C-alpha cells in the first residue's frame, strides 16, 4: 500500500502455502492491482 | 483551461454558493481535498 | 479461512476527517470515501 500524489496504489500477489507458522522464505513479485484517486490524509490503519 | 463565467454564476443581490478555505494550520499537499470544518484556532485559549 | 476481511485507512477515524475503507463482505468488495464514525472494536460476524 503506497499514498502518493492524490493517490492510493495497491500491488498484491496470491501464493500456496503448506506450513503452520511463522513467514515463510521466497522470492516472488507483486504486481499493480489498482490506483485509487481518492486525495486524503492517511496516517493510520486498522485491519477488519 | 479558464474561461469568464460572470452571466452564469453572478446575481443582482450576491451569489453566495461558492466557498474557499482562508485558514489551514499546513499546507496542503497536491492532490489532496480538504472538506473538514473545525473551527480554526488562531492563538491560545482552545475554542471548544 | 478468509478472516481478514479488510481495512480503514485514516487520520482520526472519527467522522470530523475523511477516511477510506475497503471490505470484502460475502457478497462484494466495497471501497468507500467518506466521513465515517467507526467503531471502536469493528469487526465482522
Ligand atoms: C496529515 O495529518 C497528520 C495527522 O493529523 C498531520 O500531522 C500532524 O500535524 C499536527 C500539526 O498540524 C501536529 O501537531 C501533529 O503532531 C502531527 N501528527 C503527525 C502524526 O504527523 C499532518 O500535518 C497532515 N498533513 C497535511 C498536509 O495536512
Ligand atoms: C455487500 O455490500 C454490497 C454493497 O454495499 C451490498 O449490496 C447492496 O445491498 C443493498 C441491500 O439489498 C442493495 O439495496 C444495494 O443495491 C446493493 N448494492 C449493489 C448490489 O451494488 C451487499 O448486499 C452486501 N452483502 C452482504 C452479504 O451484506
Amino acid at each position: 500500500f503506497k499514498n502518493i500524489d492524490g493517490y492510493f496504489k495497491i500491488y498484491s500477489k496470491h501464493t500456496p502455502i503448506n506450513l503452520v507458522r511463522d513467514l515463510p522464505q521466497g522470492f516472488s513479485a507483486l504486481e499493480p492491482l489498482v490506483d485509487l484517486p481518492i486525495g486524503i490524509n492517511i496516517t493510520r490503519f486498522q485491519t477488519l | 483551461i479558464a474561461w469568464n463565467s460572470n452571466n452564469l454564476d453572478s446575481k443582482v443581490g450576491g451569489n453566495y454558493n461558492y466557498l474557499y478555505r482562508l485558514f489551514r494550520k499546513s499546507n496542503l499537499k497536491p492532490f489532496e481535498r480538504d472538506i473538514s470544518t473545525e473551527i480554526y484556532q488562531a492563538g491560545s485559549t482552545p475554542c471548544n | 479461512s478468509n478472516i481478514i476481511r479488510g481495512w480503514i485507512f485514516g487520520t482520526t477515524l472519527d467522522s470530523k476527517t475523511q477516511s477510506l475503507l475497503i471490505v470484502n463482505n460475502a457478497t462484494n468488495v466495497v471501497i468507500k470515501v467518506c466521513e465515517f464514525q467507526f467503531c471502536n472494536d469493528p469487526f465482522l460476524g
